[PDB]
């Protein structure tokens, strides 16, 4: 509805509109991601080499083959996995057979 | 009374083959990690490659990759060491030595712990002549 | 990518008397995630293997005589002897332990004057 | 004693459980029927929960 | 330096705690109240925590 002959004052950086948007797309966020998958039995040490691809100029580096022993679906077995991560989520780490681990554990 | 008694050594030809064997005594061989040094005449000490105590988790100095192939038996309670394609530059005296003390414990959902004591005790060691 | 060199290739020393062998790697040796420096000296007689004398930067190996103690930073290290005798001397040898991929550097030479 | 339309459906099935403490494991064991459990290939084990 | 008051009262308590890994564990050592401890007869360890 058009309001004909009203003029109002608007303050874009005081709406608290904002406020409530912000909170309510976290909150979705958070109840999206809580009944998912936790990661921790993958927080092990990693096996890091070069990807043996064909790598060009600028994404030497970039990307690592890293391999490691995860949990499987018995508590008492172990599986060795190999899988590709960037750079960004590793980080070095000394141990014995192992050289990068998760950024984030 | 640890003991490391390394045998199959001998001369030679460039390109061929050998395989030595350290038969080792004295303390459970598959509860320790097992290196190979070698010393070329004239020269310092050289670490060549180490196995872990499952045979499952092996590296190799970059000097000896591809010719060289660590394995181990630990039924036996030997270490075994299987060189190709060897040069002139792989003429030494090899040395089979005991790593740390690696267990894994089962109780505590397979937890794994290791104490390093450097390469421990030493083999008497044994003489590969690359030449012809 | 890392390396070790010792300085002193050739120290005679008088029997009897103190003497020590430096050494320094190129990069740190300190292991960041329980605050150790891992790093062994090793010493070769003539006609034998080598032995284990320190494990560590200060840890001494069991059977070592209590003369021969360990030091150092994160990339210099030291080792001491209060008194070298003849069962002493031969060719010391300093060897990284933080990576997996352990190296030996060129070794030092010591004997009796 | 098991009578015969009973043979083969409750298995005497042994296991490491876990205990209270995080580094200790108790081994125990259950009667569990034929239902509850899948084969499985192992060295020193050869059952499974099913849902597991 | 323990006054007659306090003997008994606190002990310096060694255990092997979980770390960051899941795979590796960090020894180490704490002092506890002796009413938070617990005897255990066991084989190495002497107590447990009261409400494990
Ligand atoms: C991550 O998890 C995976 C999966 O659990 C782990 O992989 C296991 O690794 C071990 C060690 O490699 C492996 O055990 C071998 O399995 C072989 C299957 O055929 C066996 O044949 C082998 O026995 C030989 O080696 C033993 C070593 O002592 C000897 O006792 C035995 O007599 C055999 O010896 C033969 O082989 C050796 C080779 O060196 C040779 O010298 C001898 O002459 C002789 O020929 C082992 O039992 C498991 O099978 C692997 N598991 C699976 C499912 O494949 C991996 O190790 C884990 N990683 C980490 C980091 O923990
Ligand atoms: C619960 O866990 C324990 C520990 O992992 C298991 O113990 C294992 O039991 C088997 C029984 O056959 C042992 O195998 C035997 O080992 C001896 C070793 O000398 C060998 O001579 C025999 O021929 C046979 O292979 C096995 O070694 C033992 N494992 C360990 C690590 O000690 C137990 O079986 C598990 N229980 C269940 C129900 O899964
Ligand atoms: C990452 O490394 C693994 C292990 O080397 C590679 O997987 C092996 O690849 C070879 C071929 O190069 C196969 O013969 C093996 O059977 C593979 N083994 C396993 C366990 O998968 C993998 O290809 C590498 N990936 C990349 C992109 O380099
Ligand atoms: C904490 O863990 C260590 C390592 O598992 C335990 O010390 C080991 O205990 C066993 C007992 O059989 C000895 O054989 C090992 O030699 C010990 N390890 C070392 C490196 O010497 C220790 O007892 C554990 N402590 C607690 C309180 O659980
Ligand atoms: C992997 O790539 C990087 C790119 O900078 C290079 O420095 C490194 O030596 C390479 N490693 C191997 C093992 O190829
Ligand atoms: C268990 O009972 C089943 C019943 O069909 C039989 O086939 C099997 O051989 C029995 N096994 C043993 C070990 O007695
Ligand atoms: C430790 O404290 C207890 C408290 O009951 C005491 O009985 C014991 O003698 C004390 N032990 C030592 C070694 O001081």
């Amino acid at each position: 509805i058009h309001l004909e002959n009203v003029t109002e004052e608007f303050n874009m950086w005081k709406n608290n509109m904002v406020e409530q948007m912000h909170e309510d797309i976290i909150s979705l966020w958070d109840q999206s991601l809580k009944p998912c998958v936790k990661l921790t039995p993958l927080c092990v040490g990693l096996q890091c080499t070069n990807v043996t691809n064909n790598i060009t100029d600028d994404m030497r580096g970039e990307l690592k083959n890293c391999s490691f022993n995860a949990t499987t679906e018995l508590r008492n077995k172990r599986q060795k996995v190999y899988s590709l991560f960037y750079r960004l989520d590793i980080v070095p780490m000394v141990d014995l057979w192992t050289n990068y681990r998760l950024i984030s554990c | 009374d640890v003991q490391l008694v390394e045998s199959g050594g001998g001369l030679v030809k460039p390109g061929g083959s050998l395989r030595l064997s350290c038969v080792a005594s004295g303390f459970t061989f598959s509860s320790y990690l097992m290196h190979w040094v070698r010393q070329a005449p004239g020269k310092g000490l050289e670490w060549v490659s180490v196995i872990s105590e499952s045979g499952g988790n092996i590296y190799y100095s970059d000097s000896v990759k591809g010719r060289f192939t660590i394995s181990r038996d630990n039924a036996k309670n030997s270490l075994f060491l299987q060189m190709n394609s060897l040069r002139a530059e792989d003429t030494a005296v090899y040395y089979c030595t005991r790593g740390g003390l690696f267990h894994i414990d089962y109780d505590d959902d397979y937890a794994y712990y290791y104490t390093g004591r450097g390469l421990d005790y030493w083999g008497q060691g044994v003489l590969v002549t690359v030449s012809a | 990518d890392i390396v070790m060199t010792q300085t002193p290739l050739s120290l005679p020393v008088t029997p009897g008397e103190p003497a020590s062998i430096s050494c320094r790697s190129s990069q740190s040796l300190l292991n960041s995630e329980d605050g150790n420096t891992y790093l062994d000296w090793y010493l070769q007689k003539p006609g034998q293997s080598p032995q284990l004398l320190i494990y560590e930067v200060s840890n001494r190996a069991s059977g070592v005589p209590d003369r021969f103690s360990g030091s150092g930073s994160d990339t210099d290290f030291t080792l001491e002897i209060s008194r070298v005798e003849a069962e002493d001397v031969g060719v010391y040898y300093c060897m990284k332990a933080l990576e997996f991929p352990f190296t030996f550097g060129p070794g030092t030479k010591l004997d009796i004057k």
